[PDB]
């Protein structure tokens, strides 16, 4: 509980820090269908890892 | 009779066709237990389409061997399928492709089999 | 090869319960001696090893 | 867990994951298979529990 309070803080923080970036599709809408990677996520990674 | 049971599946663009044929015809070669094989292909490889596909064919195959292959350049698809290892037990091994693409040291409890050069041996 | 070796081994049939919903096999468990045989595959004079 | 990803956690287009260890616990590293289900398609995962 104090960690989850803390690590959504955190998660917050990555995002709203993220969104400041631009230019990012949507994650592939289900499995099925899609065999190709997303280019938007290893940036929210970047942010996430800075905040 | 005594027989062991196996599978083998193609992914992507590339079909197999008569080549699985000739090599089920070269494949009966010499030896005292006999290969049965049940071939299936997908059009289309996803991690839920991959997942389902082969424990589907375990319900009516009942394989002890499993090989996978596929047109694709996807780097996770191998390492989906040492998940499924983890969690089967049952030897899955690749001859192209993703499944061939170099992965991360096995887990000694995983059972796995790629045809992926070594970072070493490079 | 692997199977071969289930031949000389133990002379012991390798074929185990596929399904993944059900629960696994005990005799699943000796597959592991049987990884060694897998490991050491070899045809037409060529290593797989 | 895994399957839970692909229509559960993937249908609906998670931007991020959060994993921790179960009330039961078996075994060890029981969040294995999130970080590669999540990893093919780059999804950042954070786990809580997972030392
Ligand atoms: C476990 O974590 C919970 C939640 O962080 C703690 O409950 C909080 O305790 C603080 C004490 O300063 C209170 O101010 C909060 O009102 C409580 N709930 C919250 C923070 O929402 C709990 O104390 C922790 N367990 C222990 C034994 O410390
Ligand atoms: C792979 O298996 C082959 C054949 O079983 C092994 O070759 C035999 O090695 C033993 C050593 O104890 C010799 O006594 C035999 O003469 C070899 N061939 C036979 C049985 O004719 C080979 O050693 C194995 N490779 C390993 C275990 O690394």
């Amino acid at each position: 509980s104090a960690h989850i309070s803390d690590a959504v803080a955190v998660v917050a923080q990555a995002i709203h820090e993220l969104f400041e970036m631009e230019q990012i599709t949507d994650p592939p809408r289900g499995c099925v269908g899609n065999t190709n990677i997303w280019k938007t996520g290893p940036l929210f990674k970047r942010v996430l890892m800075s905040s | 009779h005594p027989n062991m049971d196996i599978a083998v599946i193609l992914v992507g663009t590339t079909e197999e066709v008569a080549i699985k044929d000739v090599h089920e015809k070269d494949d009966f070669h010499h030896l005292p237990v006999t290969p049965r094989v049940e071939l299936v292909t997908m059009q289309e490889s996803d991690p839920k389409s991959i997942i389902t596909r082969i424990c589907d064919l375990m319900s009516d195959k009942k394989v002890q061997g499993v090989v996978f292959g596929d047109d694709t350049d996807q780097e996770a698809i191998a390492q989906i399928l040492d998940f499924i290892s983890v969690q089967t037990l049952t030897p899955i091994l690749g001859i192209h492709g993703g499944s061939s693409m170099i992965m991360a040291d096995k887990e000694e409890a995983s059972m796995f089999f790629q045809f992926g050069p070594s970072i070493e041996q490079q | 090869t692997a199977a071969s070796t289930m031949l000389s081994e133990h002379n012991s049939i390798p074929q185990s319960k596929s399904s993944c919903n059900n629960i696994q096999e005990s005799r699943v468990y000796e597959a592991h001696m049987l990884k060694r045989y897998l490991i050491n595959v070899t045809f037409e004079g060529r290593d797989l090893s | 867990m895994a399957l839970s990803v692909c229509e559960d956690l993937i249908s609906s287009q998670v931007y991020a994951i959060l994993v921790s260890h179960p009330p039961a616990p078996t075994d060890h590293l029981t969040p294995t298979p999130i970080s590669y289900t999540a990893g093919f398609y780059r999804i950042p995962v954070i786990g809580l529990t997972t030392r």
